[PDB]
């Protein structure tokens, strides 16, 4: 980055990458839970 | 195009379905003068209020987001709405409400102690979730609710908010420099200058009366009787083009007199260096980001996306009106889709989230 | 003109001895300002807005309503120096020293010479052209029958009016006229 910037464990493209699979997840359960509804 | 298909992403399939057979005729369409005034008109529309509006974020928020980014990510939505939205006639850039909306978050963030560029990392993140959510269920089919009338209330109150800035903008020109008998005329000129001087707001005032007078007369003259039909449509169309060269040429043959310019930055860098870089750690920058604000951050992002969400359909419906002779169709799915991905995307380099400006 | 620096201590009496800030651009605004009234209210006496009474009340006195406006928006503007109208201070000759409300044909100050009484016949032909074509001219423009002139004109009573008027106030030290055609 610029400056001094704080150390972290995640990576700025490791935490890009977590971030979009949890939001994957979230949006494949939801995806599930609606597929679920209006068939039974 | 608005009805409810009842699939999942069904009207984003039916929007790529409708316009994507035509791409090939979106290349070919373009041979024509007329395409290349409308590209000269458009550029000056959206590039003066994308200055406008990154020079007023950098003086509010401290330079975090200013003219280059906001340049910049104009430049990167407009190219891959182009290349792969419905409706390329639309023009993606910052709006007022936007500006709006930064300030009082910037406000919040400086009251809270938060670091405001991360807030818009993970509001941008939320973003794209929610557009997700509304295109897997085909949220957009309730744009068919809204009838002309709040369609042309909506038009007619931002044609009225635009002129009065644009008039507001010439009052304030005179407020810096009034009529006055007497001027100092030692005043320093970088960057700007900090007193009034003579005949600026005069000659401003003259320069915005000719250019508007001149555009008017040449949109009268495209209709009107006089010239060879073909010559008269090629000046027609290249009016604007014509009038802003001739006040150009107008303002550049007067040397003595002062008036103001547009302003870009220098090269293409971050506003402030200090603040952020070009890639915003969603983690934090100077301080560990709390983890409530991560979860917090949805309803302003709910937020962003209602203004966008509304700004880009009706504006998709003022300009695919069936009396304006739209054959090709329009995909109001697709279209939000990619501008809030966008802006989301765009959100995590530290740049603004824009939207389709009805103007 | 338009200068970068201008002096703030300038004579004012009787006209402004150097460039002075805001003049021009203000005097073209305000010329630009009426012409662009007018033209708006003349359309507006043919367009279709309002009442037609009012409409054509207003568009009768579209020019004195530009003026009057042109003329507050100038009179609100105390700083800047504007060019006004001049009139004398009263009913008297423009220079005492000279002549007075009467001329002698003979001489004022020398006495007149005999020549030249004859001989002011080619200039007086010459004023005569002049005055009659311009009257003439103009009493045709006038009195176009396309112009929907039901009450008919005189051509030879005007021109023996115009210039027996001229041929009078020469005697008198004033100047002569014509039928102006603008
Ligand atoms: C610098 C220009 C060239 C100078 C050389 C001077 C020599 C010169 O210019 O004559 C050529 C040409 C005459 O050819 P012509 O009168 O047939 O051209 C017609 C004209 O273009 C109309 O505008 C067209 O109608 P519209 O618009 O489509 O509805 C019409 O097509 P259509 O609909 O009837 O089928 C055309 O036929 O000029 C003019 O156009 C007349 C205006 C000349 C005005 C004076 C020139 C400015
Ligand atoms: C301040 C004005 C009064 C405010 C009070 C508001 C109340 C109010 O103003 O209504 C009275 C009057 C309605 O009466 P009305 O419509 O019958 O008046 C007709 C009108 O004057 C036309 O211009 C005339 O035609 P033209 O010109 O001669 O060819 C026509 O005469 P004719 O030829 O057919 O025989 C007239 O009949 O108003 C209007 O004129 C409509 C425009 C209103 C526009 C809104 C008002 C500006
Ligand atoms: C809407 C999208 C962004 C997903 C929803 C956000 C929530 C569920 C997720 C997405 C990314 C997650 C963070 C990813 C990484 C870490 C670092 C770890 O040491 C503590 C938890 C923390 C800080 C997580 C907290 C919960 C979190 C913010
Ligand atoms: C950049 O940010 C710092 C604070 O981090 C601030 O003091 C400075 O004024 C900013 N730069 C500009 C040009 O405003």
């Amino acid at each position: 980055g610029e400056r001094v910037q704080l150390a972290h464990h995640f990576s700025e493209p490791e935490i890009t990458l977590i971030i979009f699979g949890v939001m994957a997840g979230v949006i494949g359960t939801i995806l599930l839970i609606s597929y679920g509804i209006r068939r039974l | 195009p608005l009805q409810q298909t009842g699939q999942l992403f069904g009207g984003l399939v039916r929007d790529i379905r409708r316009r994507y057979p035509y791409y090939l005729s979106d290349i070919t369409d373009a041979f024509s003068p007329q395409v290349l005034a409308a590209v000269i008109f458009i550029y000056f529309a959206a590039l003066s209020p994308a200055i406008t509006f990154g020079g007023l974020l950098g003086e509010k928020t401290r330079n975090q987001m200013g003219v280059s980014e906001l340049l910049i990510s104009t430049a990167v939505q407009g190219i891959l709405f182009a290349l792969l939205g419905a409706q390329p006639l639309l023009v993606v850039g910052f709006s007022g409400p936007l500006l709006v909306f930064e300030e009082a978050f910037f406000s919040f963030c400086e009251t809270n102690g938060l670091e405001y560029i991360v807030g818009r990392v993970w509001i941008g993140f939320w973003l794209i979730l929610l557009v997700v959510l509304v295109v897997a269920f085909e949220g957009s089919f309730l744009v068919r609710f809204i009838s002309r009338y709040t369609q042309e209330i909506f038009s007619f109150l931002i044609s009225l908010i635009f002129i009065y800035e644009t008039f507001s903008k010439l009052i304030k020109i005179f407020q810096d420099h009034p009529l006055q008998k007497t001027y100092n005329y030692n005043v320093l000129m970088v960057p700007k200058p900090q007193g009034p001087l003579p005949n600026t707001a005069l000659l401003s005032l003259v320069l915005m009366a000719g250019t508007f007078f001149f555009a008017m007369m040449l949109r009268k003259f495209k209709n009107s009787s006089y010239f060879p039909g073909k010559l008269r449509r090629v000046i027609g169309d290249f009016g604007v083009p014509i009038s802003i060269l001739i006040m150009v040429l107008v303002d550049f043959f007067i040397q003595d007199t002062y008036t103001q310019k547009l302003s870009v930055p220098d090269g293409f860098k971050v506003s402030n260096s200090s603040a952020r870089g070009w890639v915003i750690h969603p983690l934090g920058l100077r301080s560990e980001f709390p983890i409530w604000m991560m979860f917090a951050s949805a309803l302003p992002a709910l937020l962003v996306f209602i203004l966008i969400f509304l700004e880009s359909q009706i504006t998709t419906l003022i300009v695919s009106k069936p009396e304006r002779k739209m054959v090709k169709g329009s995909g109001f799915h697709l279209d939000l889709l990619l501008v809030v991905g966008m802006g989301g995307v765009a959100a995590l380099f530290g740049m603004p989230w824009l939207s389709a400006t009805t103007v």
